[PDB]
RNA sequence: CAAGACGGACCAGAGCGAAAGCAUUUGCCAAGAAUGUUUUCAUUAAUCAAGAACGAAAGUCGGAGGUUCGAAGACGAUCAGAUACCGUCGUAGUUCCGACCAUAAACGAUGCCGACCGGCGAUGCGGCGGCGUUAUUCCCAUGACCCGCCGGGCAGCUUCCGG
């Protein structure tokens, strides 16, 4: 029972259901949740941290870079990966994991990668959002060493490779769904979703491929057969001349080029919560927008607003009176 | 057992899918209802169950989750569900006045202003949230607070400047024992 | 000081056979004072039911007028008078970068009921389109038009108003009309928006119990 | 005095909100819509007309209104509600959702709601003239 | 830019081009000889021909006028000339 | 039930027209740009004093009609001085027919025709070339999408061409 920081994200509190409680210093302590360390100073203490040896992680970064992951995988999780290999090993024999993993079988459909399909509270023609269910919906639910990762990438590379590995729920898991970001220009594949350019050749060219292992180790990974998709239609349209200076804003054509310092106030990005016990004695239901600052003459905006803007193409028609930032 | 069943436009969509955790997590732990999304009639349906704990609490999550739907953000339904005295006035900018074509569009901008702070400072004096749809207009607030933005934003679009409208709203808002 | 209310009766008012559910519910009406007869004066109301509270399999935007035509002590027998949409399912279906086609015919059925069918349909932005809209040119809507004309004045004219209502119930008119209209423009979603009564003829009795059971 | 219908089944009403730009209506009447059970306005309840048209007059006349249904014995209620339409402002506003929460509070059932304005195909000419409306 | 040899431009260019902003002016279109899955008359007729033409031992039509090529019956066999 | 009115949402920086302007269905009438042509005429052209047609709204004559709105006007509120704002009603007018007037911020505050000088990809119409999906796999062409190209347009973005 080897716990990664996904479950202890998730407030997992599986202490009872193992006894093997074995967990890595830097997946504990670079949590800055306040409730985390709160309740970590109050769960008993039966969690003990051990290390892995160094052949060990050799090993399992040198399959995982063969499973095509190694750009995905982080300096602690394979110490996570390799822990729970070194106990497998030395608790339960070795000949039960196995080497080189199995080939990806390519079969592709006409659905989009934007289907929301496996999404909760979404159904098609039934699938409600019950109380009794709320605690029951984490992932795709299905005997003494397991893990604890949420991510799918240690998912993949646990299974692909062959141990047992569980989820908050108790039981042992079966099949792993999920998304992974594959460019199509060099055809490598990352398993982090967040990103936008591609670690290999750098183009903003990554698109969703769906991807199902079953607990065999067999993965078979679904493309899209969608002309939309695979759409050279917003691309190419002249770009501006670069400027400097500490206000210039670019269109952003590489993961690391240096943008100026742009940040909003405090009062600017103070979102209301509701559910304060002090939120009745407020003067005003809301909180007061920011229009003193210099941020707000500026018109500087977070990230995630102006979302769908962007997804339009440069070459359109938009609204006579309007300005696009 | 009874539901409401609300529509979604094609635009607001996304905004549904990606804020989708946020809408129905407080409509299932502190109100007790039971939420889907048909896709097929596109509609947000939220129906009472066994362990509801009291009625009106399924019009508290219809107005939740409309006055998400129509722009507001989810912070700002969020309000409804916990305050009582919140309502919604919507009009069209051509109600007051008859605009026609680009004279209209001008109106929309000095509802915004230049980069919206105009609209802001209107939700700082009336202490209301304010959205406007591509020719509407709507508020959330207290009664009396809608009825005072609601004045500032006709006095907005009958062609008085921002400076008369700030200075009204705020003698209005002085006046109103805030 | 006296309550008119004491001197109502609740009377039960019911659906027609072709729908599942038969009890619409209760209908107050005052008194027999001598002068006007109680039977006489609920004789020409217009109820307004939706189709979830008609048939539990099929869909809830869709209203129908009936028209009370008798009665049979404390029980009243409902004819049909129209059909409609809801205006929130109306407000829903116009969307913008589409093109709206409507029609409308003034057709009479085989057993006299002279109506008029109102038929809306929209433009569909298809599977692998790029295209922001999807305008049809002018030609093709009149095309379309005219092939909404020609299917329910066919489908209307050699039918009563049971095969009349019983294919409005499922919409065999609007799958009729998307079906033959795939070889102009595909269209995205068309029904029959509205049924009005412009004509009915004499009454009878035997009608409505054939009607009724 | 009431239908004699047993517990089990519940009888329909069709209550008329409609919440004008000086009061509010509640016209409760049978499905039908002929005859009327009830309606109360904004200015049965508060002795002032700026008051005539606040959420807290909607609320005491849905209050009154639920009283005098459960007299009766109309238990569920579908919704018709409304605005002054036509020309002016076709959107319901803030009385007809206090009357519909306050009579949604007080034990009743709720069956369709229906936005039932009178929206014109083509309007009329607008009340105000070319300078505009509302100060 | 700033270097291009207009004297010997490539075909695939030109023959881009529209047909009066060619170098030297050419036509887009030919005379096709067609044949009838019927008769054995070989018959000439202009790619973009504006009337509807009958075959003169057969007297069936070969080609309907449209906005721009006319458009063969089914069953007829064309070879453009040279 | 009737009366006159208005053709919302679809409605877009989309289209047509010399401009003012033009939005329910169908039928008729006479026009029009563009595109396509290895058709015909062979300079028949461009701008145009004099002169001639059209010309928003408001207004004036003779007829009909008056649903809404509504200048003037009548009241009602409001004040050291209010005689503009606000509320209710309402005349001419707003509607149609036939005669008048020729005026607008009748605006792109930018004459018309013709030539050359950077780039880009969206859209409307027409034409050309095409793997494919579709009309429940359509038996052939045809409509809808998809990818390029050319011509005329409504526009946009970008640029230290130069002003
Ligand atoms: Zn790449």
């Amino acid at each position: 029972v080897v716990a990664d920081a996904g479950a202890f994200l998730r407030h997992a509190a599986l202490q009872d259901i193992g006894k093997n409680i074995y967990t890595i210093r830097e997946v504990v302590t670079e949590i800055r949740d306040k409730a985390t360390r709160r309740r970590l100073a109050v769960l008993p203490y039966e969690l003990r941290f051990k290390e892995p040896l160094p052949e060990y992680v050799r090993l399992v970064t040198e399959f995982s870079k063969k499973t095509g992951d190694y750009p995905s995988l982080s300096a602690t999780d394979i110490q996570v990966l390799a822990l729970t290999y070194q106990l497998e090993a030395e608790f339960v024999g070795v000949s039960h994991l196995k080497q080189e993993p199995q080939k990806v079988k390519v079969s592709s459909s006409i659905q989009h990668p934007e289907t929301p399909l496996h999404i909760s509270g979404f159904h098609l023609p039934g699938g409600w959002i019950t109380p009794s269910n709320i605690k029951q919906i984490q992932q795709e639910l299905e005997v003494r060493v397991g893990c604890l990762t949420t991510d799918f990438a240690m998912q993949n590379v646990l299974l692909q490779m062959g141990l047992h590995v569980l989820a908050v729920n108790g039981m042992l898991i079966r099949e792993a769904r999920s998304y992974i970001l594959r460019c199509h220009g060099c055809f490598k594949t990352t398993s982090d979703m967040s990103r936008v350019f591609c670690s290999h050749c750098g183009n903003k060219t990554l698109k969703k491929v769906s991807v199902t292992v079953s607990d065999d180790g067999t993965l078979h990974m679904h493309f899209s057969r969608n002309p939309k998709v695979l759409n050279p239609r917003g691309l190419r349209y002249s770009l501006p001349t670069p400027k400097g200076g500490k206000y210039a804003i670019n269109p952003h054509l590489t993961e690391d080029q240096r943008f100026p310092q742009l940040r909003l106030s405090q009062k600017a990005r103070q979102k209301t919560n509701v559910f304060a016990p002090d939120y009745i004695a407020g003067v005003s239901p809301f909180v007061e927008n920011d229009i003193s600052s210099r941020s707000a003459t500026l018109q500087v905006r977070d990230s995630t607003l102006g979302a769908g803007r962007r997804r339009l193409n440069p070459n359109a028609s938009r609204k006579k009176f309007v300005k696009k930032r | 057992e009874e539901t409401r069943k609300i529509p979604v436009p094609a635009n607001r969509y996304t905004p549904l899918k990606e804020n989708w955790m946020k809408i129905f997590t407080p409509i299932v732990e502190h109100l007790g209802l039971q939420i889907r999304f048909n896709l097929k009639s596109r509609n947000v349906e939220i129906r009472t169950c066994k362990e509801t704990k009291d009625v009106s609490a399924l019009t508290k999550a219809a107005d939740f989750v409309k006055a998400f739907i129509l722009g507001f953000q989810v912070e700002d339904a969020l309000a409804l569900i916990r305050l009582d005295d919140l309502f919604l006035e919507s009009f069209e900018i051509t109600d007051v006045k008859p605009l026609k074509g680009d004279h209209l569009s001008r109106a929309i901008g000095r509802i915004a202003g230049k980069g919206g702070k105009t609209k802001f400072t209107i939700e700082n004096v009336t202490r209301t949230r304010i959205v406007l749809a591509d020719v509407k207009v709507h508020i959330l607030g207290s009664f009396q607070n809608i009825k005072m933005a609601r004045t500032a934003i006709c006095n907005l679009i009958l062609g008085n400047p921002p400076s008369k409208v700030y200075g009204n709203i705020r003698a209005v808002a002085s006046r109103s024992a805030d | 000081v006296v309550d008119p209310f004491s001197k109502k009766d609740w009377y039960d008012v019911k659906a027609p056979a072709m729908f599942n559910i038969r009890n619409i519910g209760k209908t107050l009406v005052t008194r027999t004072q001598g002068t006007k007869i109680a039977s006489d004066g609920l004789k020409g109301r217009v109820f307004e039911v939706s189709l979830a509270d008609l048939q539990n399999d099929e869909v809830a935007f869709r209203k129908f007028k009936l028209i009370t035509e008798d009665v049979q002590g404390k029980n009243c027998l409902t004819n049909f008078h129209g059909m409609d949409l809801t205006r929130d399912k109306m407000c829903s279906m116009v969307k913008k970068w589409q093109t709206m086609i409507e029609a409308h015919v003034d057709v009479k059925t085989t057993d006299g009921y002279l109506l008029r069918l109102f038929c809306v349909g929209f433009t569909k932005k298809r599977n692998n389109q790029i295209r922001k809209t999807s305008y049809a040119q002018h030609q093709q809507v009149r095309q379309i038009r005219k092939k909404m004309m020609e299917i329910m004045t066919r489908e209307v004219q050699t039918n009563d108003l049971k095969e009349v209502v019983n294919k409005l119930i499922p919409d065999s008119i609007g799958k009729d009309i998307e079906k033959a209209c795939q070889s102009i423009y595909p269209l995205h979603d068309v029904f029959v928006r509205k049924v009005k009564m412009l004509k009915k003829p004499k009454f009878e009795l035997g009608k409505l119990m054939e009607l009724h059971g | 005095l009431g239908p004699q219908v047993a517990e089990g089944e519940n009888v329909f009403g069709v209550c008329h909100i409609f919440a004008s730009f000086n009061d509010t209506f509640v016209h409760v009447t049978d499905l039908s819509g002929k005859e009327t059970i009830c309606r109360v306005t904004g200015g049965m309840k508060v002795k002032a007309d700026r008051d005539e048209s606040s959420p807290y007059a909607a609320m005491l006349a849905a209050q009154d209104v639920a009283q005098r249904c459960k007299e009766l014995g109309i238990t569920a209620l579908h919704i018709k509600l409304r605005a002054t339409g036509g020309n002016r402002t076709k959107t319901p506003g803030p009385g007809a959702q206090s009357a519909l929460r306050a009579l949604a509070r007080s034990g009743m059932k709720i069956g369709r709601i229906e936005d039932v304005t009178p929206i014109p195909s083509d309007s009329t000419r607008r009340k105000g003239g070319r300078r505009g409306r509302r100060l | 830019p700033l270097a291009k040899d207009l004297l010997h431009p490539s075909p695939e260019e030109e023959k881009r081009k529209h047909k009066k902003k060619r170098l030297v002016q050419s036509p887009n279109s030919y005379f096709m000889d067609v044949k009838c899955p019927g008769c054995y008359k070989i018959t000439t007729v202009f790619s973009h021909a504006q009337t509807v033409v009958l075959c003169v031992g057969c007297s069936t039509v070969l080609c309907q006028p449209t906005g721009g090529k006319a458009r063969l019956t089914e069953g007829c066999s064309f070879r453009r000339k040279q």
